[PDB]
RNA sequence: AUUUGGUUGCGGUGCUCU
DNA sequence: AGAGCACCGCAACCAAAT
């Protein structure tokens, strides 16, 4: 309490500065376990064709309602009725289908970048590609810095042994949050997740002991570089994490929400911005 | 579509201090006791002048225990991280003797240990277990003088085999059983605070792991047996003269067949000069009421408080000012008509629903992580830091980073940062431990532990309301 | 169970659809 | 008998905290 410095602190989030706001409806749609005859992958590849089946319908995102769609010409001929997002957002229903049509959105987003979904815990892991051998990626910072994390590896033991027998797959825990009317957020959570020797996921006992073991000694310094990592290969450069339909956009701006505090300061640790 | 850009808007909540003796205000409980005294101490004749302590271990464990409190009552040095202990003589620390009287001695024979494994299932052998550990207590309390306390020095092989016991029955389904919630309710029906001491910690060697340094062992101990003998450690200084904190958990019904959310108070009231009291759950619900969701009807509502308004007008004699009730899930529109007209007889009222958050979680470019107290506010989420970084201390006595309490609803006559400036000071009043801070409010933790107890009380036997018997 | 913080795993509930 | 989101309880092991 001697004296007051102001810090600047900085969240796990990522603001999103564009949403799709045209939910095309589909209603008429022939069930789950046929849909593969969507066919029609564009010209642009950044277009992404996330689908849900509700209630006999196929609401989407890819402006179902014209003729030619890049989505299922077949399923949905014409029939659609475009449902804003105006009008779900006093609906918690319809304010659900939407986000999880965003959820399946990111899993398709993480699709070129070769991460697995555990699909149980909503946990997106690396995964080698080459079984018996380590997987280091080099990412691209949005200060313009290229580095290379380790993210398949498997520990060698310190006294100059053989390797640890776990592998430390590192893994990451988006969600989407709204923080306003209309203000949206997508939170960045690091996780670790334990395999045998690849590709094989260790017991329910011993990855809470071998998670508690490394995620103890990871105080305020090596879990903001993780998010900071995990915003950088969401990003691969060019810092907005975009996503297209067609004539809509979901464009996540890769900048941590900062704010400015004041408080007594710290001995020792002097924040060097 | 452009979304309008959230604000975050940042704000920090100045440290409550804590009564000690003499009415002297100090931040920390660690240092406070050590320079001025516990708040008892002048108070009256409520102070513990001569504490009495039963035992109910075996031979081995009795022993180790005593020199344990021998060894630990006279002052434990500690290091820099560790504030060290003054002692609990009659010229140290705590001003209070403990007295090992040779009579009030149970012991755990090895003809009664061995009784345990007669039983085929598991279920009588804990059942047993339990009725034994029952047995002793009946014993100590139906002497002339009991004792003031009993510590329980459990032996390692009886833990380790009837501590948690998860078996199938039938109609119920897979039940888990645990000794300690088993053993602090038949102590409560005899009217015996107490503690249960196992050997990880009275033969813990120097510079060993899975236990503190000897100081905050001794530390954590001593309030706890300071708090359960009577008088109090410390009271707060910033809180009302009225308001009657409610505490409202959730918790599931014993078995994994039978689906239903019951419910835990947790009055924490003013009485006079007193300080702080720590009152709940005098009744047990009946096997009728349950609730099908995690929250809970209308009748309930109407029910809980207005026993909440009788404890309150039984030892304070007036209605209360204010009611502000805590609780760990949302409020439903159901509970929240019900909350509200059998509040009627109540000036200001404040239904507060707070719960620690799963993957938001703000950060720092330094190396210590951001302070408790804290009032990050994302548009309209808001997040309090009750753990974290303290500037008193210039310390983060805990691992990893803190999670945030979020803020998940809020309704009444009060402000969000007056409601949330009094749950960090009623953050503070944890007598469990001698620590700085915790997460959750009193509130919300003495009625995790309540209704943790219930799941474990035979129907007719009535609970008794104070925080002795469930700490 | 001296103690708190956090991690991991399992399950439950509300709502919508097949 | 499943799918999805949003939100809760509780049981095991860790580590003493830069
Ligand atoms: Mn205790």
């Amino acid at each position: 309490p001697e004296a007051m410095v102001t810090e600047t602190v900085y969240s796990n989030v990522l603001p999103i500065t564009q949403l799709p706001h045209y939910v095309y409806s589909g209603p008429c749609t022939v069930p789950e376990a046929e849909v593969k005859t969507l066919i029609k992958w564009p010209s642009d590849k950044r277009i992404l064709t996330p689908y849900i089946i509700r209630g006999g319908r196929l609401y989407a995102f890819n402006d179902l309602k014209d003729y030619e769609s890049p989505f299922a010409t077949i399923v949905d001929p014409y029939s659609a009725q475009r449902h804003t997002l105006n009008e779900w957002l006093d609906k918690p229903d319809e304010m659900r289908w939407y986000v999880e049509l965003l959820n399946r959105t990111v899993n398709k987003i993480t699709g070129h970048l070769r991460l697995k979904l555990d699909k149980e815990h909503h946990r997106y892991f690396f995964e080698p590609d080459e079984p018996g051998k380590d997987k280091s990626v080099t990412y691209q910072s949005v200060g313009g810095v290229r580095s290379e994390r380790k993210v398949a590896w498997n520990p060698h033991f310190k006294h100059n042994d053989m390797p640890k027998r776990y592998w430390e797959h590192l893994a990451v825990g988006l969600r989407f949050h709204r923080l306003g009317d209309m203000a949206w957020g997508f939170a960045i959570r690091p996780e670790r997740r334990f395999t045998k020797d690849g590709f094989e996921s260790l017991e329910g006992k011993a990855t809470g002991k071998k998670s508690t073991k490394k995620k103890s000694r990871m105080y305020n310094f090596d879990v903001l570089k993780e998010v900071q990592f995990w915003r950088d290969f969401l990003s691969q450069g060019n810092p907005r994490i975009t996503c297209l339909f067609g004539k809509q956009a979901l464009v996540i701006d890769n900048s941590l929400m900062s704010a400015a505090i004041t408080w007594p300061e710290i001995s020792g640790d002097q924040a060097n911005r | 579509m452009k979304t309008n850009t959230a604000t975050v808007r940042c704000e920090l909540f100045e440290e409550p201090s804590l009564e000690f003796a003499s009415s002297r205000l100090h931040l920390c409980p660690k240092r406070g006791i050590t320079i001025f005294g516990p708040r008892s101490l002048d108070m009256g004749k409520r102070h513990p002048d001569i504490v009495r302590v039963g035992f109910i271990g075996t031979g081995e464990t009795i022993d180790s225990a005593t020199r344990w409190l021998e060894s630990c009552a006279d002052g434990v040095e500690g290091d820099v991280a560790n504030y060290r202990f003054p002692g609990f003589r009659a010229d140290r620390g705590f001003f209070s003797d403990l007295s090992f009287d040779a009579e009030t001695v149970e012991r755990l024979t090895l003809r009664e240990l061995e009784a345990l494994a007669r039983p085929r299932t598991k279920r009588e052998r804990f059942e047993q277990a339990v009725a034994l550990l029952d047995d002793k207590l009946r014993l100590l309390s139906q002497k002339d003088r009991p004792p003031d306390y009993v510590v329980l020095a459990l032996p390692t092989e009886l833990v380790k085999a009837q501590g948690r016991v998860d078996y199938y029955d039938k109609q119920d389904g897979e039940v888990h059983r645990d000794l300690r919630r088993a053993i602090k309710a038949s102590a409560m029906k005899y009217r015996l605070p107490t503690q249960i001491l196992l050997q990880r910690t009275t033969e813990a060697t120097p510079g060993s792991k899975d236990v503190d340094h000897l100081s905050k062992c001794a530390w954590n101990f001593f309030t706890g047996l300071y708090y359960k003998t009577g008088g109090v450690p410390w009271i707060p200084a910033g809180l009302s003269n009225g308001t009657c904190y409610v505490g409202i958990s959730f918790h599931q019904l014993l078995g994994s067949k039978n689906s239903g959310y019951f419910t835990g108070l947790a009055q924490a009231f003013d009485e006079q000069g007193n300080g702080l009291v720590l009152r709940g759950q005098d009744f047990v619900w009946d096997v009728g009421k349950h609730g099908n969701s995690a929250h809970m009807p209308a009748p309930i509502a109407e029910e809980l408080v207005s026993r909440v308004l009788k404890r309150y007008r039984d030892e304070l004699k007036q209605s209360p000012r204010r009611v502000v009730i805590h609780k760990t899930t949302e409020f439903w529109p159901e509970e929240r008509a019900g909350l509200q007209s059998a509040l009627s007889g109540v000036d200001q009222f404040d239904l507060v629903a707070v719960r620690p958050t799963e993957d938001i979680r703000l950060f720092r470019d330094a190396r210590y992580p951001i302070l408790r107290g804290s009032h990050i506010s994302l548009g309209d989420m808001h997040l309090l830091y009750t753990t974290g970084y303290i500037s008193a201390l210039q310390a983060f006595p805990h691992g990893h980073v803190p999670l945030p309490l979020k803020l998940t609803d809020h309704l009444g006559d009060s402000s969000i940062s007056t409601v949330l400036r009094e749950l960090m000071v009623l953050t503070k009043m944890n007598w469990n431990s001698a620590n700085f801070g915790g997460l959750l409010p009193i509130t919300l933790r003495f009625s995790k532990l309540v209704g943790e107890i219930m799941k474990e009380i035979p129907n007719s036997v009535d609970p008794l309301p104070q925080f002795k018997y469930y700490m």
